[PDB]
RNA sequence: UUACAGGCAUUUAAUUCGAAGCAUAGCGAGCUAACGUUUAGCAGGUUUGCAUAAAUUAAAUAUAUUAAAAAAGCAAGACCGCAAAGGUUUCUGUAGCAAUAGAA
RNA sequence: AAUCGUACCGCAAACCAACACAGGUUAGUUAUUGUAAAGGCUGUAUAAAACCAGGAUAAAGGAACUCGGCAAAAUAGGUUAUGUUUUCGUACAAAACCACAACAAAAGUAGUGACUGUUUACCAAAAACACAAGACUCUGCUAACACUUAUAGUGGAAGUAUAGUGUCUGAUACCUGCCCAAAGGCAAAGCAAACGGCAGCUGUAACUCUAACGGCUCUAAGGUAGCAAAAUUCCAUGGCAUUUAAAUGAUGUCCCGCAUGAAUGGUAUAACAACUUCUUAACUGUCUCUAUUCUGGAUUAGGCGAACUUUAAAUGCUUGUGCAGAUGCAGGCUAGCUAACAAGGGACGAAGAGACCCUAUGCAGCUUUAGGGCAGGUUAUUAUUCAAUAAACUACCUUUUUUCUGGGACGGACGCUCUUAUUAAAGAAACAAGAGUGAGCAAUG
RNA sequence: GCCUAAAAUAGCUUAAUGCGUUGGAGUAAGGGUUAAAUCUGUAAAAACCUUGCAGAAAGCCUUAAAGUAAAAGCAGCUAUUCAUGCCCAUAAAAC
RNA sequence: AAAUACAUAGCUUAGCGGCUAAAGCACUGGUUUCAUAAGCCAGCUAUCAACAGUUCGAGUCUGUUUGUAUUUA
RNA sequence: AAUG
């Protein structure tokens, strides 16, 4: 069968599986946050907007 | 065992013999649960829950008991194997109904204490209790089939079934259908019990047992036509050792059986005991089943080791 | 199964439930609005036509 | 003997590039496998085992009964089949329309 | 009565596939007897090559094609008196009769699985798995067992031996024989529907042949019934019969069968099967043997505009030669120039540091009565009011498993002396040849 | 009114026997044959006194069957259901 | 062709360095019986595949030529 | 104590 398709947008699954709140709800996400940080990305979580 | 000739015959009442117009109701016996006046129906609303089914998973979301899930939806009923509470009072019966999650019947009883409104409660239908029938329980009861009474004021040769191991906890030891437990003798403070297994027992006096037997008589003459009979209950199919891989099983290999018969982690089950040697309860037991005394199994390493 | 809630636990619980009471004004109309002592939403309840207080109804 | 320049040797990533792999920690079940809760879908036909009513409708009208698709139901891992889900055989295509498709 | 959504695309040129991608994508509604309301959409310029693809028609023959009726064609549908087989519900044959326009496709024989189902996303859909059912064994409830650091907690199950866990057989019918010695495992000193096994030699009946019947050796026991040229047979295309003008085929039958055999089941079995095998009817461009023709591409013209590959090139044949098959070296020949359309002999043609074989300081996974360990459970011993030690069983961790060799494997060999050929100095190799030895003696000093 | 080796149904009794049965005491055999052996024991059997559990069968009465239960068959005790048989007293004008 | 075993009165079967021999069936003679079988008693087979070696002495230990199984190509 |  045809493969390449592995993407199926959601936009619940998304916040939920990688949001702030869940990077922060655990030790090992806040530490991930603290590596974006020291690394200087401008934008930490897929969840962020202004 | 079942014979093709008894499906043919037709003889034995309550059942349903299905005519094998399909392959798959051939060899399809089932219960005619109208023509013995059972209920079928919905649950006392409040004595049922509805329920989520857990498909043999635990806590830790890993599955624990194998070959479980994908049934039809779960509701459970609240069952008093203790009649304590209404121990005066005397019930009547108003259904004898059909539970799925048990092989036994249950009996809707209402109680009317004075000065209180009716108390509906759900039992373990004996042999021979029908709609209309009163129960009783508690000092001063008739020994009559549903009757439950301690072990202190019940003959030794008449046939008990749901007994309890502690004095007030409830009932456990009999509850399958057609089956029943006898006592005898009776000592200072305990009484000396056959089960059905069996087994011969120390049980203290004081618990309470109820007379007669369990009420579903037509449990081993039923046959399931179709494998998706048994998927509609909960069951999943399960695949055998010798098929498997060896990273799978101990028989994984592609010969059959290399090695004696034993569980997917390595045990021996074509006769290795599993219970505790030195369980504390072997002090209650007096012969194990198939006739071998306690001391026997208790002390059978130690010699050989010796 | 060790966790089991049956319908008479359920109405044990709904008996023994607290809440704490505020009158509101909505359009010169009155109103009583409660929350469960176990949460955090105030929801709007009953009018004082319905009501009497004073009482525990 | 001490210092300096050179050749050779020893040790430290030690002439340059290249594995299959081994160990520790984190990120993945929006694909797929099994399962849970909630929700929805499957034209039109055919064969078969059962099912009678707040008082089924007529005649008998006692007695004895009789006739009627008189049933807005259940059952089948049932059959021919539009959707739908598949992938049996053939041919086409083979950096292709497509890193697995098209027609029958 | 506040707050957030309201445009546009949504079977698609706007979403998931790197693309304006022949693929993937949920629900709700609408016209239509033999038809079909609303709404929506739209292709550079020609034609009288070969060849390729998808269709149509075809004289006479009708499987002669081919590994194989692959593909294509075909009255395909309904009702039947009678007969056969059944697990009694089914299933099959059948002269004939009945059809407005549309829709249309067999039966029998053998082998294997009962059946409907499930499976290697991307070369295998099956005889493999599952299945209803049979048997064996474990488990007295704080059950056995599984997850977990477990002292927790949870599943089993809120079930209770007519119940639950594990294992092997696999509907149904008729059946299911002997062995627990040795080496293990388990157990109540016993257990085979636990893991496994189930012989050989020799004499004998009127003529012959054969052996009904005897003798001997050994073992825990010596294969019973059934079936049998098999999905099992080396001699082999075994012998006989049916089938054809012609039979390594199919069916039936004969049978100690290299190496069949009874729950890793034996023998049968109605129905069922996009399974494998053979046959009958009919049908046909499968074929004798092809021909014509329609649609699209190729081919001609304008516009737009890729890819594999490339040491350098001005790149003939033939025999000889050579790292042993020459466009390029030697002899004999070859003289208008550049391309288009078409075919595919050669350029040891292009694509992917051969998968086969052998060689490594190799790697990985799996197995066990190869070595070592104890770190979970069970078991044994001891001690305090969830502990310590271990030549056991299960689980787990870690380590080892030469070289030579007319390729490797299989076999054989590896120390040390004497002798034979390679002449009469010494030395000199092959998995060349012919013989010894891993001691003896208290005297044989 | 009574009786029944008649049939069906339901309760009850135990002489003897068996044992992977309890405690006491005790020590080499037990069992079997024409004659022997296999087998069961000395790691404590059989025999003796006691404990527990279990199935089948019915000594004397007891004899034919003389009941004949239609034939097949039938006797441990008690009761129910039902069918016979005995005494005593009755009954039928047409079958 | 490689590799592991074996060739013993008429037939099964001891023996594997001190002489060249054991046991059972068969064969022969006697006894029992009206006679034949069974049963009893006494006897008999130089008892050692073939050739060349080792050793005082070999069926016995080492090689070759034959025959028979078993495994491999 | 099998047979004729
Ligand atoms: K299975
Ligand atoms: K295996
Ligand atoms: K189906
Ligand atoms: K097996
Ligand atoms: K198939
Ligand atoms: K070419
Ligand atoms: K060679
Ligand atoms: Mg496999
Ligand atoms: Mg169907
Ligand atoms: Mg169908
Ligand atoms: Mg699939
Ligand atoms: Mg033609
Ligand atoms: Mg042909
Ligand atoms: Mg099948
Ligand atoms: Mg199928
Ligand atoms: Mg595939
Ligand atoms: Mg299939
Ligand atoms: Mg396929
Ligand atoms: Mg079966
Ligand atoms: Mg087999
Ligand atoms: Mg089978
Ligand atoms: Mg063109
Ligand atoms: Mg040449
Ligand atoms: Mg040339
Ligand atoms: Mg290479
Ligand atoms: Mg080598
Ligand atoms: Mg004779």
């Amino acid at each position: 069968m045809k493969r390449g398709m592995t993407y199926q947008p959601s936009r619940k699954k998304r916040i939920n599986k990688h949001g702030m709140e869940k990077r922060l709800g655990t030790e090992d996400g806040r530490l991930t946050i603290l590596r974006r940080l020291e690394k200087g990305r401008w934008r930490l979580t897929v969840d962020m907007f202004r | 065992k079942y014979t093709y000739k008894f499906k043919q015959a037709r003889a034995v009442p309550g059942l349903v013999y299905w005519k094998p117009r399909t392959p798959g109701l051939r060899h399809k016996i089932s219960i005619d649960y109208d023509f013995l006046g059972v209920y079928t129906g919905a649950p006392h609303k409040d004595l049922s829950a509805a329920v989520p089914k857990l498909s043999g998973r635990n806590n830790h979301g890993r599955i624990t008991a194998r070959h479980r899930g994908g049934g039809m939806k779960k509701v459970l009923r609240q069952v008093d194997y203790s009649r304590e509470k209404v121990d005066g009072i005397p019930g009547v019966v108003e259904r004898v109904e059909k539970d799925p999650n048990r092989s036994g019947f249950l009996a809707l009883v209402k109680y009317q204490p004075e000065g209180q409104l009716p108390i509906f409660k759900y039992h373990l239908a004996p042999a021979e209790i029908k709609a209309g029938d009163v129960l009783l329980s508690g000092d001063g009861a008739p020994v009559q089939a549903g009757s439950t009474l301690p072990l202190r004021s019940i003959p030794l040769g008449t046939p008990i079934h749901n007994l309890e191991l502690t004095p007030g906890k409830g009932g456990q030891l009999a509850r399958a259908a057609n089956v029943s437990a006898v006592i005898q003798s009776k000592q200072l403070e305990n009484a000396i019990v056959k089960l059905p297994s069996g087994e011969i027992r120390l049980i203290n006096l004081d618990c309470r047992a109820t007379v007669g037997r369990v009420s579903n008589h037509l449990q081993r003459m039923i046959n399931y036509g179709k494998a998706g009979e048994r998927r509609k209950l909960g069951w999943r199919p399960s695949v055998r050792g010798i098929a498997k891989n060896p990273n799978d099983h101990p028989h994984g290999g592609r010969t059959n059986g290399g090695r004696p018969s034993c569980t997917p982690w390595g045990v021996y089950c074509k006769g290795q005991r599993t219970r505790r040697r030195n369980n504390y309860t072997n002090k209650f037991i007096i012969t194990r089943k198939g006739g071998q005394p306690i001391r026997k199994f208790a002390e059978a390493k130690k010699l050989k080791a010796r | 199964r060790k966790n089991i809630v049956w319908p008479e636990q359920l109405e044990e619980q709904k008996r023994n439930k607290q809440y704490e009471y505020q009158w509101v004004i909505s359009n010169g109309k009155k109103f009583i609005a409660r929350r469960e002592s176990t949460s955090t939403k105030w929801e709007i309840w009953k009018s004082i036509e319905k009501v009497t207080p004073g009482q525990k109804p």
